[PDB]
Formats: C-alpha cells, structure tokens, sequence
C-alpha cells in the first residue's frame, strides 16, 4: 500500500503519521529526526602557512670583484656591495685595503611546520543533506541513516521508505570560504597567484605537498655596516600570523537558524529549516483485521485542564462504549494540537485519558479512535513561567477557533449590525416601491 | 534578548546553553472584551492595535 | 599598463592583439589556444559488477528431522524438504526408508573481479574549466596552462594574465553519468536500495571495498529430484551483463560541439564555445618610444589577388615612404579579415606584402603599419575546391561592403526610384500650393 | 553530409579524422545583376529569395 506525507524538519518533533486502508483499522506511525548534516562540495583552492627566511652565510671575497647569478627560487634577492672592509674576533682580514667585495643573498620558503599548521582556502557549492530518522509503529523500532534527496531508499521491517529532497535550498557557506582547525570563515581571498604582502595569502601553493609556491613579501637587502659582516634585510612580517590575529568573528558564532558548523569534514549541523516529503510503501500484514479491531460507538470528548504551556499541557478524557477489548491507533487531525501517544488500550470501562500540546487559547479539533470520530474543544489559560530551556512541542499556531469566546463576541457584534443593515434597507425599498407604484 | 526561537549563550569552557521563551502575557482571555484586547496585546503588541 | 579584450574559444584560431599606448609604438600580441579540458565535479552514489551466487554442500539429516535457521546475507534463502531418499555410487545410504531431511541453502556475493571490472554510477555537477594557451610577441614565445576563471593571474616575462570566466555554461553532462573503462553514458540509474532484477543495478554497493550489499536476482530453490542430490536453484541472469551489451550508443560519439571525451578524471577536450575575456598588465620594458619607431607617411593599399578560402589566400600591397628603415606592428582593424603575421620589416623601398584570410565577397578593411592607417577593398571569387581538410582561419563574415558590385547595384536603384518619388512630391506640393493661393 | 561546421568519422580502428566544407557555389559574383543572385542563392538558399 502506497502512501505521502510531509514531515518538518526540526530536531527532536515527534511528527505522527495516520494511515486509513478501506478494509483494514487506521494506523498510526511516529517519525522523529534524531540528526542531520549539511555537506557541502569542496575544491581545495590553496594553503597559506607562515613562512620562513633563509640567510645564507655572506661571502666576502677579497681582492676583487664578484658577479651575481639569478636563481628560481621564490622571492629570490641577491646583491653585490664593493668597498667593504670587514672584521673578525682576531683582526681584519682581506687584506687588500678597499678592494674588496661581499655578495648577499636571501630567499624565503614554506616553514617546516606548515604541514602541521596551516589554513586552506575552499569554494563551496551544491549542499547535500543527510539524517538519521527512528521510525516506530505497533510493534516496530528502529533508527536508520538515510539520504534526504530522492534517491536512497531504505527498508524498516518490510516497508519501504523514500526521504524526498528538501523544501528549501538555503546554505550557510558562501560562495569563498577559509577553514582554520575546527573554525568556517565566510571570506574573499585573493586570488592565487596575486597574493599581497601582510595580509592573507602572502604566500601560496596549490596543495600542501606541492613543490612549487608563490611568496611575495617584499624582501629587500641593505648594505652592511663599516667593519661588519650582517647582511642587513627588511622584509614584511607574516601575512597568516597577521590574520590569526585580526581575522575577526567566525561562523560558528554567527550561523543562522542556530545550527553548529564542525570541521573534518566541513558541515553544519542540526540545522533547522524546511519540510522533508516521505513516500512509504508497506506492506499488509502491518495493519489489522477490522474485524479483529474492537468496534467504537457513541464517542465524547471532554476536556479537563488546558494551559498552553510547551509542555504537553492539556488532558483529554474520552467517554466511549465497546464490545471487545483491544488496542486503538488515537489520532488528532489537525496540527493545533498534538497529542502524546499513539496507542491506546481500550476497555470495557469506556474511560481513557491523553495528554497534548497547544498553542492557542481556544483550540478545536477532531480527534479519532479507532475507526470513530469526535469533535473536540477547550479553553486555555496563560502560564506563568517567562523562560524554560525546552524547545516548543506544538505547532505553534495560535489563530483561535471561530467558537471561540473572542470570535463569538465578534460574530454577535457584527451580526447585530448587520441585520440592522438589513433592516434599513428592507425599509427604503418598501418605501421606493410605494412611491414608483404611486 | 531571548525570542521566542531561542538563542544560545557559551561562557568560557563551558558547553553553550540554549534558552527559549514561552508565550506568557498580562491580560486575560475569556473573560471581558477589555482584558481580551489586554491577553492580544501583551502577544503580538503590533497588529492588534492595528485589527482592533 | 593595463588592457582588456576577448578571445574565441576555438583551438588553433590564432588571435591577434592590439595594443596602442599614447606615448609609444603600437604592440601585437599573439595568442593562440592549444587545449582545453571541462571538468566536472563528480560524487560517486554506487558501484555494479557481475554477481556470483554460493551454494553451499546440502545437509541431509536422515533418520530425524532439521529445521530451517534463517541468517542476515544478501538474497538468503532456505527451506526444507522432506520425504528425500538421496543416491549415492556406492548404493543408498540414510537406511531410514521415508522419514529423511533435506536442507537446502544459497545466497549472492559480489563477484571476485568486481575490484577490476565494474561501473561507476555518478552525478555531475558545476563543471570547471582548464586551458593550455600559447602566447607570444615582441621577442617571447612560451605556453602556459592557466585556470580559466577570474581567480589565477600567471606571469609570463614580467607580464601578468588574467582569463576571466568563460560566456557560457554550457556543459555536455547531463545530471546523470555512468562510467565504464573509457565510454561516459547520460543514462538515468535507478535509486539506490531499489534496483530491480535483470536491468542495469541488480546489485549495489556504496563502494568497492565496502562489505555491505544489496541484491535483487528472486533466487528460488527448488524440491530436489528423488533418488538425487542436487540443490536444484534458478535465478535472474546478470544484470550488468545484460546492460553490457544493450547500452546502446555513447557520448564518445554523440557529444555536441565535437569535443571528445576521456576518463580519468572525467573531462571533455577541445570544444569550442564562447568567448575568454583575458586581461592584461603590461611593464614598460615590452614598449619601444616612439622616436625610435620610424615614422611611416603616406600609406596606401592595394590587392593583388582574392580568393576567400579557409586558408590565406588573398595577398595584399602596401607602398608608403620612410625615414629609417625597422620593423612595425601591422593590424586589421575589423574581423571580416584576419592577418597572417604581426610584425614587417620595414625597408625604404617603399613595398610591403602581406597576407590576409577572409569570407566575403567584397571585404573593406581599416589596416594600419606602425603610425599611418589606410583602407583596403578588394573583389573575390570563390574557390574550386569543395573539401578541405582544415579548419576554417577567417572570423566567418559573410555580409558584404556597402561599396561593393551588389551595394552598388542596390544603391543606384534605390536612388532612381527616391529621385522619381521626390520629383513626384514636388509637382504635387507646388500644385497644392498654387490652388491654396488662388 | 558535410556542412560548414565539419564532421568526423571514425572507421574500423584508426584514429577519427575531420573533414570541413569550404565556400563554394555555381553563381557568377561581380557580374550582372541576374548572376550575382544566382551566387548569392548557391550560399544560403534561403533568406536569398526572402531578399529578394
Ligand atoms: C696577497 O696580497 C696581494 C696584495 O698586493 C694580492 O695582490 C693582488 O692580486 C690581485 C690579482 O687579481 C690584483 O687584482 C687585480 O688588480 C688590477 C689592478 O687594479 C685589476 O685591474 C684587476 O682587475 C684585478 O682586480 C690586486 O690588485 C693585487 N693587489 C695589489 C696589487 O695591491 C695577492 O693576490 C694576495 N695573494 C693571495 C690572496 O693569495
Ligand atoms: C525504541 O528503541 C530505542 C533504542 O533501540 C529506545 O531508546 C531508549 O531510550 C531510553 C530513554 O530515551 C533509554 O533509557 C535511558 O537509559 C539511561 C542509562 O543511563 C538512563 O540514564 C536514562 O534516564 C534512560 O532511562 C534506553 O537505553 C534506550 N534504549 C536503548 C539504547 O536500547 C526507545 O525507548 C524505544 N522506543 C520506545 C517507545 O520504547
Ligand atoms: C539405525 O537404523 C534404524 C532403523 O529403524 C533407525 O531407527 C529409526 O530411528 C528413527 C529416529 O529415532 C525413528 O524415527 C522415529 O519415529 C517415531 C515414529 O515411529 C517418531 O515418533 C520419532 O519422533 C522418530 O521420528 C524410526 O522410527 C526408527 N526406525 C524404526 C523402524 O522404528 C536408527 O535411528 C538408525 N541409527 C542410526 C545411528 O543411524
Ligand atoms: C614557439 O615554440 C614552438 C614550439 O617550440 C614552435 O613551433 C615549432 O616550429 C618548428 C618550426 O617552425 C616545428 O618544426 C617543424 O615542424 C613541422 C610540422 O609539420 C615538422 O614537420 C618538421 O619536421 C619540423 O619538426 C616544430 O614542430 C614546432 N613545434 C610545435 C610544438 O608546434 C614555434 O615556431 C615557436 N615560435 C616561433 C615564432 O617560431
């Protein structure tokens, strides 16, 4: 038997399921959304780490003069200084009064521990959900992993169940993004290859065992002091060290719709948006005989306290008579109210009770046992608590009910003025009618 | 401010705490028109001056 | 010094350049596309491969009775015969006449090569886009391979390249892939967890290496024969195998704009669509000042012959007169002709030759050496041959010049006709204007 | 059929190899005015007569 429902998709609602076969008692199943995720697809775009200068010793050659050669090396600077006169712990050597020469070099390269720590910069698009459901029905119960897009299938008990795609398409992550340790940061990078220097991205390499890197951080050599042998530089300090500092908020304090954001791999979780469609196909020994089924006749609904709180906050006595003992699959049809259980064992006695939530001050509803009906309304007063750590357990409706006592007012106000309306009119027609009929 | 979504607070190591609101007011309904409009005032006190 | 244009995403199509900064001589630079490759981004849903069925040695249990114990395997099945009195060569044992057992017991497995034959069910989505471009002037040849995106800058000799996003989005993958070895199929692939017997999907698991399964083949045992011990079993033929050889076409041969493809990765090379918006920057050491570019006066242009083929094949005749003797940069000015080469020596003969490729009957085109500018139009017939093997190396312009025999003819007889009417309207108005003075 | 565009085949187990058409027609461009159309109805034979 093929059936559809609609399911939303907040964590923790306990949404229920009421399924009506001709020839067989209704049945009641209970969903429930113990976890989701949110994956987005990522292409790595390149790694930023600190770097590292290296120094080569100077070579003060004496008595002549030196050339340079260029290297590729990644910011490479070598120079030339003619003139110098250096000095070391004994005495001065180059003997040679002033012609001498002293060659400078400096290069930067990746430090050591960027495999260890380093932040890598992603494009982000085309999200993909998963979940984890429990499903339980009669005498079933189970919790499944399942893909909410329209292609995964997955058997509970003989039933075949189908987890549509997702109402919306809303994603946290923007189009760029930078991920450091267990942190997601909505960020524009510069692109490879056009670092600048002290910001992010002063250094670059597509992958972090990549042998190739771009650095461009201004390394600029100086000539040393009379009678020294230093090799003078000035060079921008850290681009990645800079933005560890200064890289401002992060998203796992600023996500919408509450939902966390975890690293490894990147997604967001328990992230509450939408409405998940459900296709079932189940088999028929799930449902019973309607002859096996006890029979119901003469149902009343009575309300005893109603206090819409977010706690299951109203109590329900049903008043019935039977024939046989058994079990009913208890089900309300609208979503202002939502009731506790599912099942109810009926007895002779013709008393039970239930428990549920509502949101409205005069709520009004159908609630069906069994194969019967019964129509069913309360009044509700305020709570009193202003602030509770549980999440709301009903629908959160609140439009009252048209019997209900402000409606009612209204409706004798507007009637009242309404066949008053009538009534001038009735009186100016009669009247226009005798003066045309004159 | 604590709407009635809810927000989350997280102090020092602590694992952050989630506060929701619940749907309290000061007037009282069913009972006399004056103090309905007071029960529909303290919910929503924006649309209900607007429909009255 | 900055620069902006675009470029046909054709390969082979050798795009010639522009570049006129106000205090210095003119620059052309060349480029042409030597390949490019659309990635698509991939996520793998599930892996085929023939199935292989095990069946276990039968238990006979004779002289009691065994009872059926069900296991969690794909496709398990079990079940109990009684009543066997099974044959052997040496006579018939189970000395027990009727009351015997016989327990028969199969299920399905992947096969032992499904590690290196098997198909890859994929889902493609958010293609990107790759190129290889030769690019060459002054005195630079050099090839590079450059993300085309607006987010990878490559120097070459001190110059930096930017290829912005391509025009359009179009991607030859549907929404839908199936590989196998070296061939991609757009086909629609059932659900996961629902694959139904004898089609594409029989069986199913998340990844080769992964130990769960799912399998739909319907085995049913039979009731073995009497007097014989066989396990008699019957079963779906192979899915896979049948989907082997009913496939039916590719997209090898089948993807539009005549680009092929090739696995590992998944890419689509060498077709052309759209336009590559390329910027550049330039250093001041490419130019040349102009007081060191000969200054070029009094520049006409002349056709020797035109025959608009796909090759060049229209050669053309500049006389002008000069100071010193160099080289110049030489342009066309419109896409109805295209040049063969970028730069001239320039002597103080006063002749040059040039070669240029078109499509129209009558081109007219601006065409300009160093500083001086001049206009070229010329006839052209048609060529003899109908097949080339070649790629066609004009822009494909085929409406004619305004001057041309056709426009001329068009132009005299519209002129006819406006002068008549004009005349007409003369006559009319002086005659009108005669009555109204009367 | 071998339009402007050009086609591939593939035969037996070479490599495909591409074929491309070139502008060609039967009219007399450049003549009388009766002939340039004929030249100009070998190309496109379609929006020709429509102009014409
Ligand atoms: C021991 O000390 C003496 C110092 O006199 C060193 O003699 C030096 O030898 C070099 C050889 O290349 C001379 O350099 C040349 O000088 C000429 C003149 O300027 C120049 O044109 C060449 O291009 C080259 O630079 C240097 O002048 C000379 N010193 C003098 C003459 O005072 C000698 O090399 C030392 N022995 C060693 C280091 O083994
Ligand atoms: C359907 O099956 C699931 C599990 O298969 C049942 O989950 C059960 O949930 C209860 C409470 O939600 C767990 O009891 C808890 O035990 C801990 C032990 O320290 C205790 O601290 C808690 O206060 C609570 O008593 C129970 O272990 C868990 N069952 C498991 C894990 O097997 C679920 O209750 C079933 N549905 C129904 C309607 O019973
Ligand atoms: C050696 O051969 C003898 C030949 O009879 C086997 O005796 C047979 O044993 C089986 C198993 O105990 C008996 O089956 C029983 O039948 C009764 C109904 O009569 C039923 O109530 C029991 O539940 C059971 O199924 C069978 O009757 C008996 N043969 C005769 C003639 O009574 C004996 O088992 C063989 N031993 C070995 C080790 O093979
Ligand atoms: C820039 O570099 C490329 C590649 O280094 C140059 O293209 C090369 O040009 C030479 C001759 O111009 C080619 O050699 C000849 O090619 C023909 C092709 O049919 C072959 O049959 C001959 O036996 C001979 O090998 C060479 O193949 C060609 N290379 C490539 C990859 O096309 C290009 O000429 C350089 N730029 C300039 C302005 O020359």
């Amino acid at each position: 038997y093929e059936h559809s429902t609609v399911m939303p998709n907040v964590v923790g609602f306990p949404y229920k399921a009421h399924i009506e076969r001709p020839g067989y008692s209704p049945l009641t199943l209970q969903m429930q959304v113990v976890e989701t995720s949110l994956e987005p697809t990522l292409n790595l775009e390149y790694i930023t780490c600190e770097y590292k200068t290296v120094v080569p010793s100077p070579y003060v050659k004496c008595c002549g003069a030196s050339e340079c050669s260029t290297k590729e090396k990644p910011d490479y600077q070598c120079k030339v200084y003619t003139g110098v006169y250096p000095f070391m712990w004994g005495g001065a050597y180059c003997f040679c009064d002033s012609e001498n020469t002293q060659l400078s070099e400096a290069y930067v390269d990746r430090s050591d521990v960027c495999r260890h720590d380093h932040a890598s910069a992603y494009k982000a698009h085309t999200a993909s959900l998963k979940a984890k459901v429990r499903v339980m029905y009669g005498n079933v119960n189970q919790t499944v992993d399942v893909y909410v897009n329209g292609d995964h299938a997955v058997t509970i008990g003989g039933t075949q169940f189908i987890f549509g795609p997702l109402s919306s398409a809303w994603t946290p992550f923007d189009n760029k993004i930078v991920v450091y340790k267990d942190e997601v940061f909505n960020q524009d990078f510069p692109p490879y290859g056009s670092g600048q220097p002290g910001r992010f991205g002063d250094i670059q390499s597509r992958t972090v065992e990549s042998n190739d890197l771009y650095a461009n951080t201004a390394l600029k050599l100086a000539r040393p002091s009379p009678g020294m042998v230093h090799v003078p530089y000035t060079q921008t300090p850290s681009g990645f060290k800079y933005w560890l500092k200064e890289k401002g908020t992060a998203l796992n304090t600023k996500a919408p719709f509450g939902c966390q954001i975890k690293t490894n791999p990147v997604r967001a979780m328990n992230c509450a948006v939408g409405n998940i469609p459900v296709s079932m196909n189940l088999p028929d020994s799930a449902f019973t005989r309607i002859v096996e089924a006890p029979t119901i006749i003469d149902l009343t609904c009575t309300v005893a306290t109603c206090t819409h709180s977010s706690d299951f906050g109203g109590v329900l006595t049903l008043t019935y008579k039977t024939d046989k003992n058994g079990d009913c699959s208890v089900h309300s049809h609208s979503n202002v109210a939502t009731l506790q259980e599912a099942t109810a064992k009926v007895k002779t006695a013709g008393k039970v009770t239930l428990h549920f939530s509502t949101a409205s001050a005069s709520p009004s509803f159908v609630v069906s046992l069994c194969s019967a009906r019964a129509t069913c309304s309360a009044s509700c007063e305020p709570p009193k608590d202003h602030i509770v750590p549980y999440a709301a357990s009903h629908s959160n409706v609140v439009f009252p009910d048209m019997s209900g006592t402000a409606l009612s007012w209204v409706q004798k106000i507007s009637g009242g003025l309404g066949a008053f309306a009538i009534g001038a009119i009735l009186v100016l027609v009669v009247v226009t009618c005798i003066g045309l009929r004159r | 401010p604590v709407p009635v979504d809810g927000m989350e607070y997280h102090w020092g190591n602590n694992d952050p705490v989630r506060l929701w609101s619940q749907l309290t007011t000061e007037g009282k309904p069913h009972g006399w028109p004056h103090q309905i409009v007071q029960y529909y005032y303290g919910l929503y006190p924006a649309a209900t001056v607007s429909a009255v």
